RNA sequence: GACGGAGGGGUACCACCAGACGUGGAGUCUGCGGCUCAAUCUGACUCAACGCGCGCACCUCACCAGGCCCGGACGCGCGGAGGACCGACAGCCGGGCGCGCUUUCGCGAUCGCGCGGGUGGUGGUGCAUGGCCGCUCCCAGCCCGUGGCGCGAGCCGUCUGCUCCAUUGCGACAACGAGCGAGACCCCGGCCGCGGGCGCCGCGGGACGGCCCGCGGCAGCGGGAGGACGGCGGGGCGAUAGCAGGUCUGUGAUGCCCUCAGACGCCCUGGGCCGCACGCGCGCUACACUGGCGGGGCCAGCCGGCGCCCGCCAGGACGCGCGGAGCCCCCGCCGUGGCCGGGACCGCGGGCUGGAACGCCCCCGCGCACCAGGAAUGUCUUGUAGGCGCCCGCCCCCACCGCG
């Protein structure tokens, strides 16, 4: 469901001129991104409601710490696919932050804006080098063993 | 804004009132002697479930549009373990036949409208869940 | 034993046209490949898988066929002599129809 | 003994390289034994 | 932990001897140049042609200082 | 001739002989219409063994898979015209090669 | 989208089936033409095999009917209609360096009365001869008393553990049976001549 | 050389810290001794036997209780063609086939019979062996040419120093010059370019103890910054020398051996491997409220066919090419009561796959232990432990395993 051609097919432009992705633990969350009217419907569910609640939170995160100088009249449509329930969520943070940064990233506001990156999550402005790790060929898992006969 | 405003699934307790309120479909009898699924084996208690289960199913079909959805696909969006068995457990199918009643009864309704393989949410159908849409926002 | 007499001209003429007999070792009864062909008079079809590799061992051990048995197909060839022992038997008086197919031409790799 | 040879039809699978009764691996119609494959992976082609 | 193989150490001190000015006190990548130069030098590997450069950037730190 | 369309596969499991080949197809492309390369999603056929040829020994697995790669273009020229294209190709060894007609259906 | 049947996929591996069993028919019956490897070109349904030998017209030996039997015998066994198999055997030049010829030459030898060390230096020899970096022999089995073991007898520096092991060296083993029991012969030869590739720890300078 | 309840130095969750997840206690699973049988086929016993030799109704099958038929090829000597031998309905017989028996009908040399030579044989000896894995060996050791050194075995190089993942380097240096192994290399990933697209897949870069500062002849270290990545990222091969390690039961691997026609051949029918007082090794699920439980909302990756009426369901009919997981989470229910925890057994059924249930699936019951585990041990440092699902190996059917 990620690293697809169709990560975007619907969308036929027409003003979304940003192009963002957020990798976060083998899953994809592609923005588009049009100086529209703040409507980020990821997988076109309205940023208001998302599944896990307790997690909307770390979603709003990006759009909040930026403020709605920047991010107001700005709409990005993120699809998300692949992965897990908040693994995709972690993805969507790393898609919304990436793309108000990058709506006014040639002028330096990207100083300023990385600043409230930086000092938040290193990792909404770098991916995540974490995926999954390649089971024994005795016992299972990556880091166990089958508890050991006598002795 | 059909569903996507509205949290498809808050929908799905006003259209389960709106089902037996407009009358779309009836309950058909086997709603109280017959379980979900094999997976469940609780059997269901709320007696609208049928209502419930007729909300989800347009539901599922509106998004998907004429994606040609069939009956499986749509019971198998529900499935769950099997417990009472020692044996690890592992995900089990809901009743096809149960949610095949629903959509061969909704083809009348012209909520369901027959296509190339699976049925599809109707043209109609499109119109009569677009009015609870304003219905929950206001 | 006791297997009919056409089956000992059909190997012979069939080993001769390819000029080898590759057979499949089955001990199972089963479709018999290679010789389709035993005459008619009885059969239009393959003869019995039995009774070539009964066969095929009389003319091993007699010499008029080699074999050099690779996976659990045969791999068995007309042995020099045997084209005399084939070609006599047939009752063909010169030497008929082998299997060359001239010389080959360089090929890419 | 028309009727006694093989009355019995059953499944025979058979290492192709071995004839093993056992240890067929017929993952993808192969029957290149369980420890056949090794020896005779190396022409067919397989790779660690 | 990083201490060098016998065959980059070699090799680098070729390097070092070979071109002092060529090769750049804290640039690795002018040296990287220097070690995969075909006739100069070759590197089979990128990784082996880094390993070189790493050490020929400090033995080059090394020369330009009090060389060992 | 029948201006035919002809899907072009060829199975070759050595990325680098398929790699070769890819370039030597392209180019008669010039003589008729080569389209863009559509590599195959890589299949791993997988088998994994006990080592051991007998039970003893802890049990220790072979990891074998060998990636038959599958490479794709679309020429539409004549019929007959494709197969003298060919011609051209290098016949490393050991490759599949085949080209269907896209025709349009039958109607 | 797209269909994933693939029907096609399953007879290059028909093919890779078919270039082991062809590879283990060669063997038995191509000993004295030195056979190293054979190849299977298809495209038309047009069987073409390259086998490797030490001289190829060893290979034909009378006007091609000794490869036509057994040319047409390919066909038979593989329900290739018949003709349409075709060998065209190659010379292989630096002959004693190829490992599979080697360990061969060698089981000629120790079948009959030559001794070990003996024939493990004449095939030393051939190694040098062929730019090999080294020769190493090993025979393992019943020599001298019925309590068996090896003779390992190198000549040169040899590599065999890593990746330039399956680039650069080659092998072969010979289950060689004598009268008292099976003697096997194992004959590996590190060549630096193949141009493939280069030694990752070889370095060049100015 | 091996050991040292001998120093001085190393070192690792196959050791212990610091901790976690456990097991052992409990149902059940899968083996292993023991028991019993007609047979309960066999190897294998600390690590390095014991879900190991890859799902045993049949085949497999090696085992047992039977039953058929040679496929004894090739010579040699002979016997023999209206006939050597091979078959055969009627009944009986033996589960049963003319298999034998009465009975008289065939049948064509494809041969009868010895004499040598046979096809064989999951029959024995891994203590005759080849190969191929295990283990020493998550440890870095191994050796070579020429020259020292001693009569020689055997040292030197191969070093107490000085670092390291490492005989990784460094500096000294009767030794001097090498090499194999290590590392490299290779395989997926991290990122970042382009080519190029029926599927995201081909090719390059980049990370180098490089850069900063301390401390060090040096090797390097230790704290930094930037950076996809920080100093092997789980990545596979396998130095030298071997061990009565296993397998003749994986094969036209093989020595001897042993049988070879009333066969240890090969087919067939039925059974046994699983029966199974008892002890044990991985395992599965329990012992509930950080939880069973009514739906809703789901969200994958090794990577995937899906659809219509008939059925609670298991499953079918008829079809055509098609379309994704639980955990968790939102809201009900129940109140610590062996309880609605838990599903072990047991009785009717509905099934399917199959020649043939004994196998498995479903449903309506029936609700075993078990309330947290004695001695004793096992496994691990981040996408890891756990927690939870998914395909496949093997399969007429049939995961509590195995690789992912």
């Amino acid at each position: 469901d990620l690293l697809e051609r169709n990560d975007i097919e619907v969308r036929e432009r027409d003003k979304y001129t940003v192009h963002t992705l957020g990798k976060k633990k083998n899953s994809v969350a592609v923005a588009f991104v049009k100086a529209g009217k703040g409507d980020i419907l990821v997988n076109n569910v309205p940023l208001a409601l998302v599944r896990p609640e307790i997690l909307r939170t770390k979603v709003s995160e990006p759009i909040m710490i930026l403020g709605e100088s920047l991010f107001k009249g700005l709409d990005m449509n993120i699809k998300v696919a692949g992965g897990g329930h908040v693994s995709q969520i972690y993805a969507v943070r790393q898609a919304i932050s990436r793309g108000v940064l990058a709506s006014v990233k040639d002028e330096a506001a990207r100083s300023e804006l990385r600043a409230k990156l930086v000092s938040y999550d290193r990792q909404l402005v770098v991916s995540d080098p974490r995926r999954c790790e390649a089971k024994k060929f005795g016992g299972r898992g990556a880091r166990a063993r089958r508890q050991k006969s006598y002795r | 804004s059909s569903v996507t405003r509205v949290p498809a699934d808050v929908f799905i307790n006003s259209f389960a009132a709106h089902l037996k309120n407009r009358g779309i479909i009836k309950c058909p009898a086997f709603t109280d002697y017959v379980k979900t699924g094999v997976s469940r084996q609780y059997a269901p208690r709320d007696a609208d479930w049928f209502y419930i289960k007729a909300a989800s199913v347009i539901r599922h079909f509106y998004i998907s549009g004429s994606h040609s959805i069939g009956v499986a696909g749509l019971a198998r969006k529900y499935s769950s373990l099997q417990k009472g068995k020692t044996t690890p457990h592992h995900t089990k199918r809901a009743s096809c036949k149960v949610i095949r009643s629903i959509v061969s009864q909704f083809l009348g309704q012209k909520l369901l409208i027959a296509g190339e393989r699976g049925r599809h949410i109707s043209p109609n159908g499109r119109k009569m869940v677009e009015d609870f849409a304003e219905g929950l926002q206001k | 034993v006791h297997i009919p007499k056409a089956v000992y001209k059909a190997v012979y003429a069939h080993l001769y046209e390819n000029a080898s007999l590759a057979l499949k070792e089955y001990w199972r009864v089963g479709n018999v490949p290679g010789i389709t062909y035993v005459d008619e008079n009885g059969k239009l079809c393959n003869p019995t898988y039995l009774h070539v590799n009964c066969i095929m061992q009389s003319l091993e051990s007699r010499g008029v066929v080699k074999d050099t048995f690779a996976w659990r197909h045969h791999y068995y060839l007309l042995t020099e002599k045997g084209e005399q022992f084939i070609r006599k038997e047939l009752d063909l008086t010169d030497d008929v129809l082998p299997t060359p197919y001239s010389k080959p031409s360089i090929k890419p790799p | 003994r028309e009727t006694e040879f093989c009355t019995h039809i059953a499944h025979k699978r058979e290492c192709r390289i071995c004839g093993n009764y056992n240890s067929v691996y017929r993952k993808y119609g192969l029957f290149i034994c369980r420890r056949c494959f090794k020896e005779n992976a190396g022409k067919i082609g397989f790779v660690k | 932990g990083k201490v060098r193989t016998k065959t980059i150490k070699r090799a680098a001190r070729k390097i070092v001897e070979n071109n002092y000015e060529s090769l750049k006190p804290k640039d690795f990548q002018n040296n990287k140049a220097i070690c995969s130069k075909r006739n100069v030098a070759i590197i089979p590997s990128k990784r082996l042609r880094n390993k070189v450069a790493g050490y020929v950037t400090t033995l080059m730190n090394r020369v330009v200082k009090g060389p060992v | 001739d029948m201006h035919q369309k002809y899907t072009i596969i060829v199975v070759g499991k050595d990325l680098k002989l398929v790699e070769r080949y890819v370039k030597s197809i392209v180019k008669e492309g010039r003589a008729f219409g080569i389209s863009g390369p559509c590599r195959a999603p890589v299949r791993r056929l997988t088998i994994t063994t006990r080592k051991s040829p007998c039970g003893e020994g802890t049990n220790t697995w072979h990891r074998f898979e060998l990636r038959m790669y599958k490479r794709t273009f679309w020429v539409t020229c004549g019929g007959n015209d494709i197969s003298t294209i060919l011609s051209k190709t290098v016949v490393i060894p050991g490759i599949q090669v085949t080209v269907e007609v896209e025709e349009p259906d039958n109607e | 989208r797209r269909d994933e049947e693939n029907v096609y996929y399953s007879k290059y591996l028909n093919d890779c089936i078919m270039e082991a069993e062809l590879h283990e028919f060669f063997s038995r019956e191509l000993v004295d033409a030195g056979y190293a490897s054979c190849s299977l070109c298809r495209t038309i349904d047009s069987i073409c095999v390259i086998i490797q030998c030490a001289e190829p017209e060893v290979v034909m030996g009378d006007n091609h009917y000794r490869l036509h039997k057994i040319e047409y015998l390919l066909a038979g066994r593989f329900m290739c209609d018949p003709k349409n198999f075709n060998i065209w055997v190659d010379k292989i030049i630096k002959r004693g360096l190829s490992a599979e010829i080697m360990v061969d030459n060698l089981r000629a030898k120790l079948e009959e009365a030559m001794p070990i060390r003996r024939a493990a230096y004449s095939i030393i020899r051939t190694a040098m001869r062929a730019g090999a970096a080294g020769c190493e022999v090993i025979v393992a089995g019943k020599l001298r008393a019925q309590r068996a073991r090896a003779n390992k007898f190198k000549e040169g520096c040899l590599i065999s553990t890593g990746h330039p092991k399956r680039i650069f060296l080659a092998e072969a083993t010979r289950h060689i049976k004598m009268r008292q029991g099976v003697i096997g012969v194992k004959v590996r030869i590190y060549n630096p001549n193949i141009r493939g590739a280069v030694m990752p720890d070889k370095i060049e300078i100015g």
